[PDB]
């Protein structure tokens, strides 16, 4: 007997590339920002005195 | 009578062998 030691089996499984991956809360585009200024009443008089 | 050497057991299956691996679809 002693079939050199009969064949054992092969080692499938492992469906997966050790890679892990996945990203969190990524980048978001900025918010063109909103030039400051000041709101105002340009009319034309400004002091007719 | 005695025949050391005569047919004893018949041969079966002797030298086993095995599959590898049958592998498996985890795919798609």
């Amino acid at each position: 007997g002693a079939p050199g030691a009969p064949g054992s089996q092969g080692a499938p499984g492992l469906q997966g590339a050790p890679g892990a991956p996945g990203s969190q809360g990524a980048p978001g585009l900025q918010g063109a920002p909103g030039a400051p200024g000041s709101q105002g009443a340009p009319g034309l008089q400004g002091a007719p005195g | 009578p005695g025949a050391p050497g005569s047919q004893g057991a018949p041969g079966l299956q002797g030298a086993p062998g095995a599959p590898g691996s049958q592998g498996a679809p985890g795919l798609q």
